[PDB]
């Protein structure tokens, strides 16, 4: 107690709880959130719980404590990266496939683990831990953040005291990200976790089963935005103890090797009860032990993992696209909807490598543009069933003539997207080189460039796809 | 890890790799979507997740380990033909990129919420996961 931050938490609450206010409106609404948090957090002593020394004079005792339990502690080190950050530098050469990490589940911190531990009372009466594992696992860092005598102490101690979520970055940080698709998702991200706070900060102080819990002594914002962000950028699901479902868990030691492109290789190995990766390629003695974090968007990067990674593959950007009910065609499409698991409107995705479309996104484009007659002949006839199974087959198209409108459309659409952002990608790559960004500066406009540059790929290829069929009607091949 | 979902009096699995005891004792069938659905006498122990996770676990079975993926909505996608079901409209497919070769199919997939789907197309690096949460009927009596 002061409740102060009571009282300002439950106007947070009520605020952050209002639907979207528009378009445009939106960053009005945002400021409105952060500045009440900026109260709090001004009003408020920081990290409830800090460490005494720095981060890496706590990596030996992480080792000692995991080797204690069997967890693989040969064949890398930590080191300081410039790019990525601390992350595993291999201490000897590893072949591709040989598996190098192994950690039993004793030292994962998993919901399981909330359940039974101190924060599992508190669990078995609030809905939204019992929901949400994510902010779930985030308190069972904190309580046991707090707690000197805790099992995973070493390992909370080794993680980082700030991180690069949108949840840290600053007003000017976030003005570079105006016009995008991602600050419509950043804004969701911090007003969630703001409303989450507000939420918390009350059940603790009311819930009796929260009597026992240390947060009751401490429980700042700066305390929850570690928290989740801890959570949302290093959390990997694995099955419980039974299997019968999947948990979040925090993957100790696993969790420091950063990212690069590829495939996969992590695995939970629930006979040995331990999670096990393999080397996703050839890693030299001193050379960065990497392993491969997802197929995430560039946006979920930022958002979800705190940094863009140069070179993505999986780089896509969504777009909105639906059947205006101003169609006269509307009840003959009505019926491929449901059929063709088409949704009447949703988001599709634009993606950067080759093709820009998606084999989904051309099943709803395709229809987007047909005439009646070619309506029917995938609705009645011996070949009905056979072509709305190729109406996502590029090499099967439904009709020569509706390829041009395709790219037609997307050539007016993209072209106006490129026009909605506050800037061109001409300006974007000036600034990168010629400017002094922060590190997360750089990681919003990046992605705005990015965003760009993925249209920019899907504008030529809708330009060559529909030059292409264009030129098919000279031929009049079958 | 049985490559099967047992809940309550019934049993899932893929259609094509069914015993001929399943068909005995049939519920309900579907050939576009790699799903078949048999009556037990014990009750299985595994919840069905009514959620809408897109992220989710899947047993390797040739790795015979457990990996996350991140998989596109229930969709009808392309699948070319293998040894066991000729190219033909198959909906409600998950696809996500991880390992999955010919005797994979079967790995559970499952939600914070309980399972999601089950293995039932694979290739070209992706997986490919045969959706049941849609079937509510598929509870306790
Ligand atoms: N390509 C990349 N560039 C920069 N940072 C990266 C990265 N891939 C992963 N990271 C870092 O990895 C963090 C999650 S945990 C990874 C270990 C990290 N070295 C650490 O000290 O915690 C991310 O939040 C981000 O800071």
């Amino acid at each position: 107690s002061p409740k102060e931050i009571l009282n300002l938490t439950s106007e947070l609450l009520q605020k952050c709880s209002s639907p979207a206010p528009g378009p445009g409106k939106e960053w009005e609404e945002y400021v409105q959130i952060r500045t009440l948090v900026e109260k709090i957090r001004k009003k408020q002593k920081g990290l409830s719980v800090t460490f005494d020394g720095k981060r890496e004079d706590y990596f030996p005792d992480l080792m000692k404590w995991a080797s204690e339990n069997g967890a693989s502690v040969e064949g890398f080190e930590m080191v300081n990266f410039k790019e990525e950050g601390f992350g595993l530098r291999a201490t000897r050469d590893i072949k591709a496939e040989e598996l190098f990490l192994w950690v039993p589940r004793k030292l994962l911190m998993t919901v399981e683990s909330a359940k039974n531990s101190v924060l599992g009372p508190l669990y078995s009466q609030d809905r939204i831990l019992q929901a949400m594992g994510n902010i779930a696992l985030a308190f069972h860092l904190l309580c046991e953040r707090a707690s000197p005598n805790s099992f995973w102490q070493p390992y909370i101690q080794t993680l980082p005291s700030e991180y690069d979520t949108p949840l840290y970055f600053e007003e000017d940080e976030v003005r570079y990200l105006q016009s995008t698709q991602a600050i419509h998702d950043v804004f969701s991200q911090y007003k969630n976790t703001a409303r989450q706070y507000a939420y918390f900060y009350k059940v603790i102080q009311t819930h009796p089963h929260a009597n026992k819990l240390p947060l009751k002594d401490s429980f700042t914002y700066e305390d929850y935005r570690w928290a989740v962000s801890s959570v949302m950028t290093r959390q990997n699901q694995i099955p419980t103890e039974d299997g019968s479902r999947v948990t979040l868990a925090l993957i100790p030691l696993w969790d420091m090797c950063n990212h690069t492109n590829g495939l996969i290789t992590t695995g939970y190995n629930l006979e040995d009860d331990r999670c096990e990766c393999v080397a996703l390629q050839d890693f030299r003695a001193g050379e960065q032990i990497y392993i491969f974090y997802g197929t995430r968007s560039n946006a979920e990067f930022v958002i979800h993992s705190g940094f863009f990674f140069d070179n993505n593959s999986h780089d896509r950007v969504k777009i909105k696209l639906g059947v205006s009910k101003s169609d006269r065609l509307y009840a003959m499409k009505a019926e491929v909807l449901a059929r063709a698991g088409i949704p009447t409107s949703s988001v599709f995705a634009l993606h950067f490598t080759e093709p820009p479309i998606s084999a989904q996104l051309l099943a709803f484009l395709r229809v987007f543009c047909m005439t009646e007659e070619e309506l029917k002949e995938h609705l009645l006839g011996d070949s009905a069933i056979d072509r709305i199974f190729t109406l996502g087959n590029s090499e099967f198209p439904v009709s020569w003539d509706n390829e041009v409108k395709l790219w037609t459309f997307l050539e007016d659409r993209a072209s106006l997207l490129l026009k909605t952002y506050k800037t061109t990608i001409e300006e974007d790559k000036s600034v990168l080189k010629n400017h002094d960004l922060s590190v997360r500066a750089k990681m919003a406009i990046k992605l705005r460039l990015g965003e760009k540059e993925i249209l920019e790929k899907a504008v030529k290829s809708a330009a060559v796809n529909r030059e292409y069929y264009r030129q098919q009607m000279e031929e009049k091949a079958p | 890890q049985s490559g099967a979902i047992y809940v309550g009096n019934f049993r899932v699995v893929n259609r094509h790799l069914a015993t001929h005891n399943d068909w005995a004792n049939l519920v309900w069938e579907d050939s576009s979507r790699d799903l078949l659905v048999s009556s037990t006498t014990a009750q299985g122990c595994d919840t069905i997740a009514r959620c809408n996770c897109q992220t989710g676990v899947y047993y390797c079975n040739s790795r015979r380990k457990h990996y996350p993926v991140s998989f596109s909505k229930p969709s009808l996608i392309y699948v070319e033909a293998s040894e066991y079901y000729p190219a033909r409209y198959q909906s409600h497919l998950m696809l996500a990129q991880g390992h999955s070769e010919p005797g994979d199919a079967g790995g559970i997939l499952r939600c914070q919420h309980g399972v999601v789907g089950i293995v039932s197309t694979g290739g070209n690096g992706l997986v490919g996961f045969a959706d049941v949460r849609d079937l509510l009927w598929l509870d306790e009596e």
